[PDB]
């Protein structure tokens, strides 16, 4: 972070800034914070974030197999774009973990190759959902045991 | 200052306005194959006009600009589509006088 | 015509914490009818070139 | 205090906690069966 | 039914402030030329 700062460059995060006023230097100085109530969900948050994990999993195991099916089924898919099933898999997603991913999307601008560099990295959370899903599409490869053919 | 913003692909249907118009070196085909990350998005006037601007002390503007470059050269993108699709007509200007 | 997203100028960090756009007083004007016809008169500009 | 749209999204996550996936049952679901005919020998 | 206008992002999601088309566009071009011009002759000799 801090090398960054002094050469101005603005190719990673970039900190926020905040405004204040002469006079507040001093009124936070005389005056301490003295914390009287400790967060009610310091305890819950590591069950939070396995969920959160396991769903980001799910997604990205999701998209790295329906990447394919373009080449797969020329036939089907000849007017088919990236977007389109990326908004595919974005409409069975929970609501909860795209609310966290907009919270950051609101305001910074992603495309097809940034996802497809996010969806090509080897890191999952296993977990119960993940390992089914995972072997599910696994038996689900031949299409003929979803019974439709040409 | 150093894009090339007027173009020729392949024979149009109206023999006299064979011209394509590029604002800001950007393509309309980027909306759908882009060829670079979001973050990586740029051109040569407005990245020059950020430099100028850090230059000269003005930091959150340069922040701001910064953030709204994307939502600007989707704008360029569209009107360019617009443009080159929609507007082809035997009304529009021929090449001759559009140079000259 | 779309307006960008109000959350590009601007994030909360908390219930109180806000961070403040530069230009904030333009951007809570609304036009008249004159500035609009001005509006529409560049877009008209910009899809005719020359 | 805190954003109500984030805790709206953290009561949300605690509730999909505890989603139930898999199920225990005394016999497995039937994966075969058998239409009869006239005949008393084949099916 | 255009791939272009598949939104998946919140960041290009944003309000409607009004609306123009062609029948409106064109007369509105002429009324402003013929304007600047009956104003300049009026307002000079």
């Amino acid at each position: 972070l801090l090398p960054d700062l002094i050469a101005g460059a603005h190719q990673n995060a970039d900190p926020v800034v905040l405004d204040v006023s002469w006079i507040s230097l001093w009124f936070a100085f005389n005056r301490s914070f003295e914390p009287t109530h400790r967060n009610e969900m310091l305890e819950v948050a590591p069950l939070i974030e396995s969920v959160y994990a396991s769903e980001l999993s799910v997604m990205k195991v999701d998209m790295r197999h329906l990447s394919l099916m373009q080449r797969r089924f020329p036939d089907v898919l000849i007017q088919a774009r990236p977007s389109h099933f990326w908004k595919a898999v974005l409409n069975d997603s929970p609501e909860a973990v795209k609310a966290v991913m907009n919270l950051s999307h609101s305001h910074n601008f992603i495309n097809i190759r940034d996802m497809m560099r996010w969806v090509m990295l080897p890191s999952l959370q296993p977990s119960l959902k993940l390992a089914l899903e995972e072997e599910a599409w696994a038996a689900a490869n031949d299409f003929e045991d979803l019974m439709l053919t040409d | 200052w150093a894009t090339i913003d007027v173009e020729y692909r392949e024979p149009a249907p109206y023999v006299h306005a064979q011209r394509y118009i590029r604002y800001c070196g950007i393509d309309s085909r980027e909306l759908i194959n882009p060829t670079t990350y979001g973050i990586g998005m740029t051109y040569h006037c407005y990245n020059e006009m950020l430099r100028m601007l850090v230059a000269a002390g003005k930091d959150s503007e340069a922040a701001y600009f910064r953030s709204m470059l994307p939502f600007h050269m989707v704008r360029f993108a569209r009107i360019n589509q617009i443009i080159n699709e929609d507007l082809h007509s035997v009304f529009s200007l021929p090449d001759d006088m559009f140079n000259a | 015509y779309i307006a960008p997203n109000p959350r590009i100028s601007s994030i909360t960090l908390t219930q109180r914490i806000t961070t403040t756009g530069p230009f904030a007083i333009l951007t809570g004007s609304t036009p008249t009818a004159q500035q609009l016809n001005d509006v529409r008169k560049i877009y008209l500009a910009l899809m005719f070139p020359g | 205090f805190t954003v109500p749209d984030v805790q709206k999204i953290l009561d949300d996550i605690k509730a999909l906690a505890a989603e139930q996936v898999y199920k225990i049952v005394k016999v497995p679901s039937i994966s075969f069966r058998h239409i009869v005919m006239q005949s008393r020998d084949r099916v | 039914q255009r791939p272009e206008r598949i939104k998946t992002t919140p960041y290009l999601e944003g309000d409607v402030l009004s609306s123009d088309s062609g029948p409106l566009l064109s007369v509105f071009a002429l009324q402003e030329i013929m304007q600047k011009v009956r104003q300049v002759q009026a307002d000079y000799m």
